[PDB]
């Protein structure tokens, strides 16, 4: 469906954000 | 969609101001603390979410010109030192990158001839920001350098005072809308693009010549029948809203078209789905979303706090029980939940910011 897989480009997406953040150390405020 | 929150907590500001913009600072790293922008009059307020509901205040920025109104601000990082930054803007058009760790002015863009709605930062490139202008067009700038990247209007830009744009998720795209009812495509993964991008990074002191795109790669009219206030990519899908007491869910084109095969002059538009609520009919009224894309929440002009479970296909079975206290009762102007969805601030027309906690 329109819904599912669009659902999953997010995911996959989101994913690919989570990862490059995951890899840095932003300091703390 | 079995969301549940608590009110934890609420504070007011003391310069009893509306708060027209909050935002988690989503580059903080797993484990430090929650920590969150609100904007208002000439005031940048910072603060930590602390346990059992506390909203610990850590500094304030005043803006020197008491004329000043912040509608806007957005959290970026110094990509050399990992260092955080926080840009801001509203009234007076002037984008100012303040430094949240001491709350001083690093530096300010001036160049839109009219005030500042919204700014976006690229999600791949903390160095891209994107502000949105009352003047009918968008600007892109290079925060490293200095640099105007692009001038988004013109001949088919915006008709009249652009109100918010959203990047997609890997940010080859940017769907701008405004008070001209529409909703226009700019792609930033155009050779053209990339170039102008690529020539920024480059610069270093004749000044730069930044590109003037005229020309969007999609255009729509037949969404709303009035402004629209608020943008945001869902996916490959938009989430857009005017005053219809609706967020519409959308994609350009017939229903099998995909979004990188749409020719500019696509006529076609098919609308997907609808979340209604209620008391937020006038503007200036945004919505946002988690990091995951999971929630959707927007307050309303009475205190209201509807929120949806995106994961759930039907746009009526998602709402999730609105979220009010007694003692909210003014306009939330926008929201924003934490990047591990387990905090959600909105802030109101009456200084206030309330904090509602997962359950
Ligand atoms: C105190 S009042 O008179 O009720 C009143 C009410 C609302 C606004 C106001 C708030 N936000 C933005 N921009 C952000 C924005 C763009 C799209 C969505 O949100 N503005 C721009 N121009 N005016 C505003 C100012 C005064």
């Amino acid at each position: 469906s329109m819904f599912s897989s669009n659902r999953q480009k997010i995911l996959e997406r989101t994913e690919i954000l989570n990862q490059e953040w995951k890899q840095r150390r932003i300091q703390p405020v | 969609c079995k969301y549940s929150f608590k009110c934890v907590n609420s504070l007011k500001e003391d310069h009893n101001q509306p708060l027209f913009g909050v935002q988690f600072n989503w580059h903080s790293k797993e484990g430090d603390p929650l920590v969150f922008a609100t904007v208002g009059s000439n005031r940048v307020t910072l603060y930590e979410c602390h346990s059992q509901g506390e909203i610990r205040l850590l500094q304030s920025y005043v803006d020197a010109d008491a004329d000043e109104n912040f509608y806007t601000c957005a959290w970026t990082y110094d990509s050399n030192t990992s260092h955080p930054l926080l840009a801001v803007a509203g009234s007076r058009g002037i984008i100012r990158i303040i430094n949240p760790i001491t709350m001083q002015c690093i530096k300010h863009y001036v160049g839109h001839g009219n005030a500042i709605n919204e700014l976006k930062f690229h999600p791949r490139d903390p160095n891209l920001l994107l502000s949105v202008s009352k003047d009918h067009a968008l600007r892109l700038w290079n925060i490293q350098t200095d640099t105007l990247v692009a001038i988004f209007g013109g001949v088919e830009g915006h008709r009249d005072e652009v109100l918010s744009a959203d990047y997609d998720l890997l940010g080859e795209k940017i769907m701008s809308c405004g008070m001209d009812h529409s909703l226009k495509l700019w792609r930033i993964n155009s050779k053209r693009m990339m170039n102008a991008i690529k020539e920024s990074y480059d610069y270093n002191p004749r000044p730069f010549i930044s590109q003037k795109i005229h020309f969007p790669d999609f255009s729509t009219r037949d969404i709303h029948r009035n402004y629209v206030d608020c943008v945001r990519w869902l996916g490959d899908l938009i989430l857009s809203k005017s005053c219809e007491n609706a967020i519409v869910c959308w994609k350009p084109g017939k229903m099998e078209d995909d979004i990188d095969k749409i020719k500019p002059s696509e006529s076609n538009v098919t609308i997907l789905g609808r979340f209604d609520y209620s008391q937020c009919d006038i503007w200036y009224m945004r919505f946002s979303m988690d990091f995951w894309q999971k929630m959707l929440a927007l307050g309303n002009q009475v205190g209201k706090l509807y929120v949806w479970d995106l994961e759930v296909e039907d746009p009526h079975k998602a709402k999730c029980t609105t979220l009010t206290h007694h003692k909210c009762g003014a306009a939330i102007r926008q929201t924003s939940f934490s990047r591990d969805s387990s905090i959600l601030i909105a802030v109101c027309d009456d200084a206030s910011i309330w904090r509602w906690d997962r359950l």
